[PDB]
């Protein structure tokens, strides 16, 4: 209506001045973080019959 | 198994038991789904969030589910009514001329909507066409003109009536597996809740025949 | 929640007496139900068990055959029909809340008891410890040796603490091993692996006295131990 | 001024995308094409959990990844004991018409609504062995699609009003309400810190909210029609999203922008739960078509497919520690894969 | 006579053979998607049980016959004779009771709601697998062979009047295992067709010839099986209590065997009229 187009705009100038990284930063740290914790992660490796609860 | 294992697992047994009888309690039960416009009056027949209303008529029982007050995405919750047993449409006869789109052609929508809705396919639907005195002391000053342009007809309550309910049937499609019942709402009377028994027996007859495997 | 026991009194030796338990304040169904025995002046003693629904009834060797219990749900009562009475069963007899399921605190709530007086393998839990002298603000430890290995294949160690204070039914502390209640102050630590268990009390307190008991759910029938007094 | 205001929100609007562009320089497929890729992943199921008689529409796991909670249109939440299959408590609701349910972090309650617009808040450790209703939260003028307890005090809600809400337990009053969404929001994801969430609505957009504050800090845009689920990654610097569209999409916070498409041409049902391995390296989606379908998250590749309901997938969730997966169906029947 | 003893012999194996394989599918889908929660599929399972059972039964007459001898004692006398009682009661039982399920079905809904349920339709199962033990139980006991007559042959042995009590006997179960289950079945059946003509199945086309002919086809199929299938053997066990006719004659013997062959083909083609007549099956591809 009037006020709703106001709240709009305020809410895109908002999200327009906001600190942003590269794709390329934000992609290496999510393989770094699947790296790092690709051990301790029952589902992708295999596990143990001993160690696995639902038998 | 230990000492408390065991208790574990008669506990477990026991409100396995609780939940078969409830199960059981329910399956003897029917379910209906009120729809409609809001202006045709789904409180006619019965007198935030969703009402039930139970009632018994002759060892059956009934589960009313009103939805008129949800306005949201019927997309995202018509899913969960897929196991009714039918569906009541309320549509005022009476609305034919008045405009919020004429209501008429907003319930016409909606009857086609929920008529041909990829989870009613072969869910039966009791059609109540209310407001009769309203609609036969109205037809003898503005005839079907208004709602239907291309009426070609004469003006009185009989032919007028069923003409509006000979539309409504003409909308259904797919019409081998599903059945429309029509019903004109009675004031003075209690055929309403006679005529939605009729039709919920038809409807159990049906899955008798399909559960038995002869249909 | 109250369990409160009726009956008791003077019989004679061969006697007949049925002691009752009105339950009120919690869902009697769903808990199932024990009677424990106190001498005059010697330890807790297992006597029976009804589970939920009345599926299973255990007794005690020493009771079996002469003793019934049973249970009426809607009127939320016990029972316990004493048949053939001896001069061995005159003691105080408490009702014992139990449910369990994962997660549980069996033995969680006690009863006052009531008296019954005649006129004239399984396990063991050995507690040699006895009047151990405390004062307040001190750290003491009570130790509990059983005779067999109560490390359940499940990874639970079923060892229960009561502690019953003078002139006061017993209240449970810790449930499993290393499993405080509610109700319990965080001072009263439980420690222990296969064979031997402790109790530990932090800091003490002049309401912490009496005597304490140690009690083992891995198999029935249920046994208790010579409990250790606590004295000042 | 109505034309002015919406010339300055396509301005604003473009100057966004313009900044979203100029921020990408490398894909996600691109950097990642040199990883090694899990060639299939080979789950069987280890328990059947019988005992509902409707259809299941929500489930959540407890902490200590044993306990689990389901709700279905019986009229029941059930809690299940993983392990030995046991259940430990069958609480009945006031209205069967539930579509979610949550596990409090601290194993104390259980909430669960629907279309009753009520979010009831239940009490399992009680001094009677029977579970009670601790009290209802009324306020939200639409369905309640999804609910996560962010303490045993505070919980977030997201309804069809096209508004989330956060509540205080103590008093059940509204602390904070979330406003901004078009569409009916369905789904909801708390950060793994708590401090915000996301939610998918039926406007195809995703916000990214700030619990403390209030306010919506960012908007994506990237999906054709409505979302149905939203998971957080394990690190809280994305998301995934699943609608109507046969598509998951991952966003990245600090990027701003979609970082990866999961989509195939034989896939033509829509998404109705999506979840995230331990690791983050696979991403669990149940789908229309009877199927979870296992994605390599790095490289947009179908890992395993979970095949072993008869009706429609309609939740899933990986256990705290990446040890199982109980995927709960419309026949009824909840699964636990490993 | 050759000739004709093996075409008896091969029409005893074809009979016997088609009633196996029928009866190994029925319990084949029964285990893989027609799971007994159903009072009809429990009816189902119990009915390939006992026609199973029957089956089972048919290779010893034919090598009786084959032979002209007796070579299984008083012993399996006993045996086939109680077999051959029993499954006979309990496979009509089953069908009579079938017939009553589906007549409350759909002229009694309300009240079948919670009449047909699957563990009342258990209990009904287990009192009628139960119900006939009872007949067989004098066919256990008074079912000795003799070496009479030239050959080793089997007669229920009876006090005086021995003629009396035969008679008496093939009369009761004439009565309560034919005209009685019959009566039933086409009772329930009619009044269901009737029910059927009222409720709205018969209202245009492509609707009327596609649900109540079929359904009409399909009583009738049964009815007519039955009849076809149970009346030779009845009126000739009667002609043969009634009036002296050659024992020896080889066309009296080779109809009576044709008899028990269309008799044992009710047991064969029960289970293939299931699989072929059942809309469930049907629809389960
Ligand atoms: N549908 C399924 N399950 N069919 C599988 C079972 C099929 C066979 C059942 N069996 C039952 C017992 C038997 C019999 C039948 C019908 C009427 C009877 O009075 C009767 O008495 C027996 C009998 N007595 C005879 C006495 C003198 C001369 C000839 C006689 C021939 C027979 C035949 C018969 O052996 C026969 C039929």
């Amino acid at each position: 209506s009037i006020a709703q187009a106001r709240k709009l705009v305020e809410q895109l100038k908002m999200e327009a001045n906001i600190d942003r990284i590269k794709v390329s930063k934000a992609a290496a740290d999510l393989m770094a973080y699947c790296e790092a914790h690709a051990k301790e992660d029952p589902l992708l490796t295999p596990v143990p019959a001993s160690e696995n609860p639902f038998r | 198994l230990s000492a408390e294992d065991k208790a574990a697992v008669e506990r477990s047994k026991m409100i396995d038991r609780n939940l078969r009888e409830d199960g059981e309690k329910a399956a003897r039960e029917v379910k209906l789904l009120l729809l409609g416009a809001g202006e045709s009056g789904k409180n006619t027949i019965v007198k935030t969030g969703i009402v039930e209303t139970h009632f018994t008529f002759k060892d059956l029982h009934f589960k009313m589910f009103d939805v008129g007050a949800q306005r949201s995405e019927r997309k995202k919750w018509i899913h969960c009514f897929e196991g009714v047993t039918a569906i009541i449409f309320c549509v005022a006869l009476s609305d034919y001329d008045l405009v919020l789109m004429n209501r008429m052609h907003a319930s016409m929508k909606l009857f086609d909507s929920i008529c041909n809705n990829k989870w009613f396919t072969d869910t039966s639907i009791i059609l109540f066409l209310n407001k009769k005195d309203l609609f036969e002391e109205k037809i003898k000053k503005s005839p079907l003109t208004i709602c239907y342009p291309e009426y070609a007809g004469s003006n009185t309550y009989e032919e007028a009536a069923a003409y509006i309910q000979c539309q409504f049937e003409d909308l259904n499609k797919r019409k081998d597996t599903k059945e429309i019942y029509t019903h004109f709402t009675c004031s003075t009377d209690t055929k309403n809740v006679q005529f939605v028994f009729d039709a919920v027996t038809d409807v159990i007859i049906k899955n008798n025949l399909k559960d038995c495997g002869l249909f | 929640v109250q369990l409160v026991e009726s009956g008791g009194g003077l019989v004679q030796p061969g006697g007949s007496r049925k002691l009752s338990c009105s339950a009120s304040g919690f869902a009697f169904s769903s808990f199932g139900m024990h009677w424990v025995r106190q001498a005059p002046e010697k330890g807790l003693e297992w006597v029976a068990y009804i589970s939920s629904g009345s599926g299973t009834i255990y007794y005690a060797d020493t009771v079996k055959g002469r003793f019934t219990i049973s249970r009426d749900d809607p009127k939320n009562t016990l029972f316990l029909q004493m048949t053939s009475l001896r001069s061995e069963d005159t003691a105080m007899y408490y009702c014992v809340r139990s449910i369990y399921y994962y997660g549980s605190s069996p033995f969680d709530f006690w009863g006052q008891g009531t008296t019954l007086t005649v006129s004239s393998s399984d396990i063991v839990m050995t507690q040699a410890t006895s009047s151990v002298p405390v004062t307040p603000g001190e750290s003491v430890s009570i130790s509990c040796r059983s005779s067999k290995s109560l490390l359940h294949s499940n990874g639970n160690t079923y060892l229960y603490w009561f502690l019953q204070r003078p002139g006061q039914s017993p209240q449970l502390l810790i449930y499993r091993m290393s499993n405080l209640a509610s109700g319990v102050p965080d001072r009263f630590s439980g420690s222990g692996s296969g064979t031997a268990f402790t109790l530990t009390i932090s800091r003490l307190e002049a309401e912490d006295v009496g005597v304490y008991y140690c009690m083992q759910h891995l198999e029935y029938p249920l046994t208790f131990g010579a409990g250790t007094k606590l004295e000042l | 001024e109505l034309d002015q205001l919406r010339q300055e929100a396509e301005q604003l609007k473009n100057q966004i995308r313009d900044a979203r562009k100029a921020c990408a320089d490398a894909t996600l497929s691109q950097i990642t094409n040199n990883i090694d890729p899990v060639g299939r992943i080979q789950m069987r199921t280890r328990r059947t959990l019988r005992g509902h008689l409707a259809k299941i529409y929500a489930m959540h796991w407890g902490t200590d990844s044993r306990l689990l909670v389901s709700a279905s249109q019986d009229g029941k939440l059930i809690i299940w004991d993983s392990y030995t299959t046991n259940k430990v408590h069958a609480i009945p609701l006031r209205s069967s018409w539930v579509m979610t349910c949550a596990y409090a972090p601290s194993g104390n309650y259980v909430a669960c609504g629907g279309l009753d617009n009520i979010c009831s808040i239940y009490n399992l450790k009680t001094r009677e062995g029977n579970v009670r209703v601790s009290r209802e939260l009324a306020g939200h003028t639409g369905y309640l699609s999804c609910c996560r307890f962010l303490d045993d005090n505070q919980i977030v809600t997201s309804s069809g009003d096209t508004t989330c809400a956060l509540w205080d337990i103590e008093t059940g009053q509204q602390t904070t309400t979330f406003t901004g969404h078009t569409g009916d929001v369905m789904s909801l994801s708390l950060a793994p810190d708590t401090r915000l969430f996301v939610s998918g609505a039926c406007d195809a957009s995703a916000k990214l909210w700030d619990v403390r504050e209030g306010m919506c800090r960012q908007t994506f845009t990237g999906h054709e029609s409505d979302i149905n689920a939203i998971c957080f990654f394990p690190n809280g610097n994305a998301f995934a999203t699943g609608s109507d569209d046969a598509t998951c999409r991952l966003f990245d916070l600090r990027a701003d922008q979609e970082l990866m498409t999961y989509s195939h041409d034989n896939i033509i049902c829509g998404i109705t739960s999506v979840s995230f391995s331990k690791s983050g390296r696979l991403l669990l989606a149940g789908y229309d078509d009877f199927n979870c379908n296992v994605w390599d998250a790095l490289k947009a590749d179908r890992a395993g497919v979970l095949a072993g309901h008869d009706n429609r997938v309609s939740c899933l969730g990986v256990t705290d520690d990446g040890m199982a997966v109980a995927t709960g169906s419309w026949d009824s029947f909840l699964k636990i894969w490993n | 006579s050759l000739a004709l003893a093996i075409a008896i012999t091969a029409l005893y194996s074809a009979v016997c053979a088609v009633g196996l394989l029928g009866n190994v599918l029925v319990m084949f889908g029964i285990v893989r998607y027609t799971k007994m929660k159903t009072a009809t599929n429990i009816y189902i399972f119990n009915l390939a049980l006992a026609d199973a059972l029957a089956t089972s039964t048919l290779p010893f007459q034919s090598a009786k016959y084959l032979m002209e001898t007796w070579p299984f004692g008083e012993l399996l006398c006993k045996a086939v004779l109680s077999i051959d009682y029993y499954n006979m009661f309990t496979s009509i039982f089953t069908l009579t009771m079938m017939s009553v399920d589906r007549y409350i079905a759909v002229c009694h809904p309300v009240k079948a709601l919670d009449f047909r349920t699957p563990a009342k339709a258990k209990l009904i199962n287990i009192c009628i697998w139960v119900l006939a033990s009872g007949v067989g139980v004098p066919i256990m006991v008074m079912a000795v062979t003799r070496p009479r007559d030239g050959a080793v042959v089997c007669m229920l042995q009876f006090p005086s009047p021995s003629w009396y009590w035969d008679t008496v006997t093939k009369i009761c179960v004439f009565l309560f295992a034919f005209v009685v289950p019959i009566l039933i079945i086409t009772v329930c059946y009619g009044l269901m067709l009737l029910r059927l003509r009222s409720v709205r199945l018969l209202s245009g086309s492509k609707e009327k010839d596609r649900s109540l002919r079929r359904i009409t086809r399909m009583v009738l199929v049964v009815v007519g099986a039955f009849v076809v299938c149970w009346a030779p053997i009845h009126i000739f066990v009667i002609v043969w209590t009634l009036v002296d006719i050659d024992r020896r004659d080889p066309l009296v013997v080779a109809a009576l065997h044709l008899c028990i062959a269309l008799g044992y083909a009710n047991s064969s083609l029960n289970p293939v009229l299931y699989a072929f007549l059942d809309e469930n099956f049907k629809r389960c591809f």
